[PDB]
RNA sequence: GGUUCGUUCCAUGGAAUUAACGUAAACCCUUGCUUUAUUUGUAAAUAUUAUAAAGCAGUUCACCUUUAUAUAGGAAAUGAU
């Protein structure tokens, strides 16, 4: 046994004390438009960096964070619950938002990025991602062929859902999902 | 070839190149950005605001549910306490006081933060200790003594089955019944107080709160050492004390202030301003050109190009036995940890983390009581009392002149306001309370 | 609270409904000084 | 009569372990299987997007709760037994550990291993294969019934049950306004 | 019914009313009040063994339980509250009452509630610094390189995601293609496609953009646009 | 067409791509086989899998063309591997088993057997040491769950002398009073 | 009267008129597709004059609770209907107090 | 008794020394500049509108005048900015 004089620390730990590295896009065609939103700047600015670091490891060249126009709502209410209207005051809810656009990104790889961000989401931040993908003609035919490919991947995932034989509480399958999603989503 | 649709998004390349400019101006250190969860009780943003309108109403129900939860207590018949079934309304102060909950929302879960002042454990833990150590020592002798008399011959073996143990266990209970109940009472009351913060009972409260937000709720209960470090716990304790008709209002406030210790200060240095001078120790002013290529390129010192060497000269490293020394690793179930985790000393890190936090020391205290607090049961005029100790100002901005970050556009970041409403036999009264930090 | 007293009632734990307890104490104090509510009339006035 | 000695140093050092905590281990683990359930439910050609849209449909049948696989395995058994038996509706589990905790917390409670075959097809039918009912083109304007079906089939505001209530009253009026 | 009456018809009956020794306890138990005959023999065997021991060997036992009583003596002592008491002013539960000395001192081992929000915020930065150093690098093992779309991939669909949220707008699917990408259509056939497209055609960019949010699932909105483009 | 500027690259003398490589291999050289063995002997297998992947992903050419120092207010104020979970500065760990739903509070009969069982575990190494009696009042579960130590949601406590708070307060109460 | 549920299913501030307006929202949710068909037959000038008069007479016999114009937002905390904000379901005043104390996320006092 | 937008600051009093609130400071918007970011915004571009995070900036310097020599003030399109 001896002691080795380590020349440097692991690059994973060094990269944490550098600015988020960025890949280079050869073509520059957008593949994802992730828009984050919070009512507080601090949470948003932190997570925007945490997202760019994850995009570098996945080979996704990220561009941003682009500061989009902050959304400002306004209300003027009287300070009293009664006659005294000559005195009012203004309130607001400023929405601060950023944009991280990913260009020249593989469709599947871009989905792992969004999965990693949702699993490790920072509180107080809402996210919305638009995904683009190229596909050939004859969309209907492709969907049918994929069936067996998707079935094999769900073989081990069917365990999540379990119900009694001939579930009667559901009734009409489609009308259930349609109205269950309405209840889950608050009403719309 | 290539698609025409694919070639219609390449030409749209008018992006600006990153310049890597060199700073020629001095930069001051950034403000102290206070935590986010302290501006609004619900730190949330949702794209469908249907999940955002009912929160003000739920938090009234959640706080009503966490209060009744921390007050849970055994039924006097479970502990053999022989309740005195009196028609009185006993006011209990030796319980767990909880504050208003603060939730950190995400699309997957909700972290509920509540600050508690456990006053019941301070009493239970003291009395369970009063039991002399000889109890457990002498009790151990009865176990061995009872195994040589009942489960043996005359002056765990295969011929000693379990059915015989049942009768062997009742003889010990028959002779120590009045004592085994005493120890059981204090242990159960302690474990209950302990499980209220563990998953043994929280998983039941989660099922109740989970029906409001439709997400699994995680708890971050923070145990407070003193009840003066929180405005919610302070105004509630003082309110329970004042609910008695015979309560001396003016006297109960002085007893609380006398318990509030403030740090000694220098009135001249505390109120002294701060001159604005370039801090050349800041990493922004040290290396105006942040690029590694310029720095590590034998700028001033020789053969320090190693990036790790540069970082060690800027941050406090734990992996190094010596502060600026080299990193030495030993050359060639149990927990999976590094072979040097024990050598790591978080002595100065605790000094870096806790020095980066403002509003730690309590430096201000104000109490206001207003309403019908007279003794005689008649129609009298309202009463109002106010007591304070220290200041509620922001020293970093009012005197030093530094820039602060006000909460909700108007509130000071260092003060905690809370109001508690109660009622006497003659009317309603409120207890307001401010608590500032230095 | 009613669903909180039942979820934990199986463990032998009890809590008081202060909001409803004082309500009963108020109603009981009214009957003492002859101020409670009259007997609910369940038929037409005749 | 009463004098409790100060906390001994051996006692203090013990309380710190419970209050401050101890040096626990941490094992990194990240594979596409650990991220499945959090991905985007997009109808992309990539199978990862189709497998996620089927899980989202399973979560709507199970109650609609988010996919949380890192907040424990506890739940409300008395409420899951009612939904699973008395209401006869599906139940969605985030992990197998959460399924074996409901069994151990209920006396003689049996849950099926996955859904039935007929339920596996109905999930892939619309959520993956996207099989719809094409709204035909109605030329004449006097075809009231056919025109209503055309519009009802081109908007998700009219659920199958909301359309039935409409077509019921409509046919009741068209039949009551004839010779 | 009627005015509620109190509920005093409940109490916890103590099994034993006085300390019984092995001899007296077994004697009463062996009295055959309510006990199984096949179980009584287990008791008689114990009663005989107990009596067979040296008499004074019980003196040690009887004196053993007496010392445990003295060990638990200070645990049942009713402590009188301090004259000027704050926490036990009217505490009727004599169990919790104690000396009340030193329970209010500040040992300089806690910060205000405001300081805990900044401390918990650091425990979170370490949680993400732990993810960025140990879990992120594993993402590179499952990444795939980007490949440009071939000549056949002429459509460019768009799908919306809200990352765990349920929004009515996450069902719309937009598709945009270029009439000149379809090399099977001649000049006149391409110009007729720009006319049938109607307002969906952008003369400046020369792209036919069209969306669909008619159905409940994104899959159905994409299949309709896939069939519609085959009709166009 | 690249993404960054060359103004900061041509300043040091990296005009030639071949010269950029001399700046990487000289300063961002990959770990030596000797260091990998020593680095893999201290960290577990799961940790080394992330280090070997971080050096294959983060190419040294990027650290030279765009590698910049972090000066944002969200950077960590110290260096650390963040491999383990520390007592105070980290969130409390949750490595215990889930609680039993059928578990109930022990009674006089079950409590006695639990107490007897505890006297048999410590008596396997005289008599119960206060160190064990203290580990019985605060750790011994009084529920019918086979003595399960469940995960605690209580936040980690702070040091007995908080930096910035200690050395500023005086006890007003005296023993002579 | 007949639309009021025999078991209260309201968890907010209950009131005589809050309970009345909640029954009109449930009655309209069940009869909206039926009411939309009657309004479609009345405005369809291609149908016989008799079909339109029948639908026009049945739409008048519908209970008042079925009309959507009877619905009016109320304060979930106070139960008032004058001066309500759709974004918070509360009066202008209840919104002020809760916004100052921090119970309404994102809202702060505006100054500019 | 002077001075200051100001119980502001200085001097002084055969009685003062201090604390809290308001005031002040700080905060939000706005003005100039610096750094970061370049999409859904910008003709091009070696980057200059816009967008928005952080940081700096004033009565600061120069000139003139100046009580009790302690505190300072004036000048306002033709000093800098
Ligand atoms: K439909
Ligand atoms: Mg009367
Ligand atoms: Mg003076
Ligand atoms: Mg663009
Ligand atoms: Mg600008």
């Amino acid at each position: 046994e001896q002691e080795v004089i380590m020349s440097r620390m692991p690059r994973s730990l060094e990269a944490l004390y550098l600015q988020p590295l960025r890949r280079e896009a050869e073509y520059g065609v957008p593949s994802c438009d992730l828009q984050l939103r919070s009512y507080s700047i601090r949470n948003l600015e932190f997570f925007c960096d945490f997202a760019l670091r994850a995009a570098y490891y996945l080979g996704l060249p990220a561009f941003g964070p682009v500061p989009l126009p902050r959304m400002i709502e306004r209300w003027t209410v009287p300070k009293s619950h009664f006659i005294f209207k000559k005195s009012q005051e203004n309130f607001e809810r400023v929405t601060l938002r950023r944009l991280i656009q990913i260009k020249d990104g593989h469709p599947e790889t871009v989905q792992l990025w969004l999965a990693f961000l949702q699993k490790h989401a920072y509180y107080g931040i809402g996210m919305k991602a638009n995904v683009w993908e190229f596909s050939k003609l004859g969309v209907s035919k492709a969907m049918d062929e994929s069936k067996s490919e998707v079935e094999k991947l769900l073989e081990t995932r069917w365990e999540h859902l379990s119900h009694v034989s001939d579930m009667k509480g559901v009734g009409n399958f489609e009308d259930f999902l349609a109205k269950e999603r309405l209840r889950i989503s608050g009403g719309r | 070839s290539a698609s025409v649709i694919f070639s219609k998004y390449i030409n749209n390349n008018n992006n600006k190149l990153i310049p890597f400019k060199i700073k020629n101006s001095d930069l001051g250190r950034t403000r102290y950005f206070p935590p986010i969860s302290k501006e609004w009780k619900n730190s949330i943003y949702v794209f469908n605001h249907n999940n955002l309108k009912n929160l003000p109403l739920f938090d009234i129900n959640i706080n009503s549910l966490i209060k009744d939860y921390f007050n849970l207590q055994f039924k006097d018949k479970i502990l053999f306490k022989k309740k005195r079934l009196s028609k009185v309304k006993v006011v209990s102060l030796n319980k767990i006081y909880a504050s208003k909950a603060e939730i950190k929302h995400t699309n997957t879960k909700a972290i509920l933060t509540v600050y508690t002042f456990n006053r019941e454990k301070i009493s239970l833990y003291k009395k369970i200790k009063k039991l002399k150590k000889s109890f457990y020592f002498v009790f151990d002798k009865i176990i061995s003594f009872s195994e040589r008399v009942i489960l043996s011959g005359v002056p765990v073996l295969p011929w000693i089955t379990e059915s015989h143990v049942n009768i062997w266990r009742k003889i010990i209970i028959a002779s120590l019944y009045k004592e085994l109940i005493l120890l059981r009472k204090y242990k159960l009351r302690l474990d209950l107080n302990k499980y209220k913060f563990e998953e043994k009972l929280l998983y039941r409260l989660n099922n109740l709160i989970m029906k409001y937000y439709n997400k699994k709720v995680e708890f971050n209960i923070v145990n407070m050492r003193s009840f003066l470090l929180n405005s919610d716990i302070l105004t509630k304790i003082l309110a329970l004390k004042l609910k008695n008709r015979n309560a001396r209002v003016i006297k109960i406030m002085d007893v609380i202030l006398n318990k509030a210790n403030l740090p000694k200060i220098n009135r001249v240095q505390e109120k002294a301003s701060l001159i604005k001078s370039v801090d050349w120790n800041l990493l922004e002013n040290k290396f105006k050109n942040l690029n590694l290529s310029f720095i590590l390129n034998d700028a001033s010192y020789a053969e320090r190009n190693n990036l790790s060497e540069l970082l060690n000269k800027l941050y406090y490293n734990v992996l190094l036995v010596s502060q600026k020394g080299v990193w030495a690793l030993r050359s060639p179930a149990q927990p999976k940890v590094s072979s040097f985790a024990k050598a790591k000393k978080y002595a100065k890190i605790y000094q870096i983390i806790f020095n980066s936090i403002n509003y730690k020391n309590m430096g201000g205290l104000r109490l206001e009581i207003k309403g019908r607090l007279t003794k005689r049961y008649r129609a009298d005029r309202s009463l109002f009392k106010v007591k304070w100790k220290g200041g509620l100002k922001n020293l970093d901005s009012s005197y030093k002149g530094l820039s602060s970050v006000n909460m909700r556009g108007y509130a000071k970041p260092n003060v905690e306001y809370s109001i508690f409403t109660s009622k006497r036999r003659i009317g309603a009264f409120a207890v307001k309370g401010w608590v500032s930090g230095k | 609270i009613r669903e909180l007293q039942k979820e934990f009632g199986t463990l032998g734990l009890e809590v008081d409904d202060e909001v409803d307890d004082d309500r009963l104490e108020h109603l009981a104090a009214l009957r003492a000084r002859d101020k409670g509510a009259p007997k609910k009339k369940r038929t037409a006035p005749s | 009569d009463d004098y409790d000695a100060p906390p001994t140093e051996e006692e203090k050092a013990f309380l710190r372990g419970l209050e401050q905590g101890k040096v626990t281990e941490y094992v990194p683990k990240l594979t596409p299987d650990t991220l499945l359930g959090y991905g985007p439910p997009v109808a992309t050609d990539a199978a990862l997007g189709k497998v996620e849209s089927a899980m989202r449909t399973m979560r709507i049948l199970g109650g609609g709760l988010p996919f949380n696989d890192q907040s424990g395995v506890t739940s409300d058994p008395t409420a899951i037994k009612h939904r699973y038996v008395h209401e006869k509706k599906p139940v969605f589990f985030s992990s197998v550990e959460e399924k074996e905790w409901v069994r151990e917390s209920l006396d003689k409670f049996a849950v099926s291993e996955g859904p039935e075959k007929k339920t596996k097809q109905k999930i892939l039918e619309t959520s993956v294969l996207g099989k719809y009912e094409e709204p035909k083109y109605v030329e004449s304007l006097t075809e009231t019934v056919k025109m209503v079906e055309k519009y009802q089939g081109g908007t998700f505001s009219y659920a199958p049950s909301d359309a039935d209530k409409f077509n019921k009253k409509l046919n009741q009026l068209l039949a009551a306004g004839l010779p | 019914e009627g005015v509620p009456v109190p509920k005093r018809e409940d109490d916890a009956k103590l099994e034993f009313t006085r300390p019984y020794n092995p001899g007296e306890f077994l004697s009463e138990k062996l009295r055959s009040d309510d006990l199984q005959d096949w179980e009584r023999e287990r008791y008689e065997r114990a009663l005989t063994s107990w009596e067979q021991t040296p008499d004074d060997l019980k003196r040690g036992w009887s004196t053993m339980i007496r010392d445990i009583e003295q060990a638990a003596a200070p645990l049942r002592r009713v402590v009188m509250p301090r004259r000027s008491t704050f926490w036990y002013e009217e505490e009727k539960d004599t169990d919790l009452i104690t000396n009340e000395d030193g329970e209010d001192d500040f040992h300089e081992n806690d910060i205000m509630s405001l300081g805990h929000g900044k401390l918990e915020e650091h425990r979170e930065f370490r949680e993400y610094a732990r993810i960025a150093v140990w879990e992120m690098p594993l993402l590179s093992k499952y990444a795939k390189p980007f490949v440009p779309p071939t000549s056949e991939e002429v459509l460019r669909f768009r799908y919306t995601t809200y990352m765990g949220e349920f929004h009515p707008a996450d069902r719309k699917v937009v598709v945009e293609f270029c009439p000149k990408d379809l090399r099977d259509l001649s000049e006149v056939q391409q110009r007729k496609l720009m006319k049938l497209a109607g307002p969906r055609y952008n003369p400046e960019k020369d792209i036919i953009k069209m969306s669909c949010e008619k159905f409940e699932h994104q899959a159905q909105n994409k299949r309709y646009l896939g069939d519609l483009i085959e009709k166009m | 067409r690249s993404r960054f500027k060359n103004v900061r690259a041509v300043e040091m003398g990296l005009t030639s791509d071949a010269k950029i490589e001399s700046f990487t291999k000289k300063k961002f050289a990959e770990y030596t086989e000797d260091e990998k063995a020593a680095l893999a002997h201290n960290y577990p297998a799961e940790h080394m899998e992330a280090i070997e992947a971080a050096e294959a992903a983060i190419d040294p050419k990027d650290l030279t063309i765009q590698g910049r120092l972090r000066v944002d207010p969200y950077r960590m104020p110290y260096i650390d591997d963040f491999s383990e979970i520390q007592p105070i500065i980290d969130k409390r760990a949750r490595r215990s088993a889930p609680p039993s739903h059928k578990a109930r509070f022990m009674d006089v009969d079950e409590f006695t057997q639990d107490l007897i069982n505890w006297a048999d575990e410590i008596r396997r190494g005289t008599g119960p040491t206060d160190g064990d009696i203290l580990s019985y009042i605060l750790e011994r579960s009084s529920m019918t769950d086979n003595n399960l130590q469940a995960n605690s949601s209580l936040a980690p406590a702070l040091p007995d002398k908080v930096p910035g708070v200690e050395g500023k307060y005086r006890n007003a109460i005296d023993p002579a009073d | 009267s007949m639309f009021r549920a025999k078991k209260l299913d309201l968890g907010c501030f209950t009131n005589v008129r809050v309970l009345r307006d909640h029954s009109k929202r449930k009655a309209f949710l069940e009869a909206e597709p039926e009411r939309q068909a009657l309004r479609y037959v009345i405005r369809n000038t291609t149908l016989p004059a008799r079909t339109r008069a029948v639908a026009q007479l049945q739409l008048t016999q519908m209970h008042a609770y079925t009309r959507p114009t009877q619905i009016r937002n109320r304060c979930i905390l106070g139960g008032k209907s004058r001066g309500i904000l759709r974004d918070f379901k509360m009066t202008r005043y209840n919104f002020r107090m809760n916004a100052l104390m921090g119970n309404i996320p994102g809202v702060k006092k505006a100054s500019w």
